[PDB]
């Protein structure tokens, strides 16, 4: 089921560049 | 054609930017390899994938959305990582 996925994951990826990372 | 490898960047600790890395898609898993040693630091079933998202600069995996299933890195070749993954979930499914 495709629709926003891309943006749904890209928006999440933003959390990988923010500052945290994986919070271990 | 078997296990695939992609040099991707990941957000490590000690700084704020990403760190070049090495991914390894296995027809049974996904893993964060140490571009430095080529050894695996992390692993995750490929047949466990929920939904992924390759981009022209980065690629991403969604497995664990129950909590935090989103594992992503920076790579200018996602569709390569994703199509295969996508092609691997096509097998193991």
């Amino acid at each position: 089921d495709i629709d926003q996925m891309f943006s749904t994951l890209l928006g999440e990826m933003d959390l990988l560049t923010q500052s945290l990372g994986v919070d271990t | 054609y078997g296990v695939s490898f992609f040099l991707v960047k990941e957000k490590m600790k000690g700084k704020n930017k990403l760190v070049p890395r090495l991914l390894g898609i296995t027809k049974e898993c996904v893993m964060r390899v140490d571009e430095k040693t080529k050894e695996v630091i992390q692993e995750w079933s490929l047949t466990n994938i929920k939904r992924w998202a390759a981009s022209p600069k980065s690629f991403t995996l969604d497995f664990g959305d129950y909590q935090d299933g989103y594992y992503s890195v920076q790579t200018t070749e996602g569709e390569q990582i994703a199509q295969l993954i996508a092609g691997y979930i096509d097998i193991i499914l």
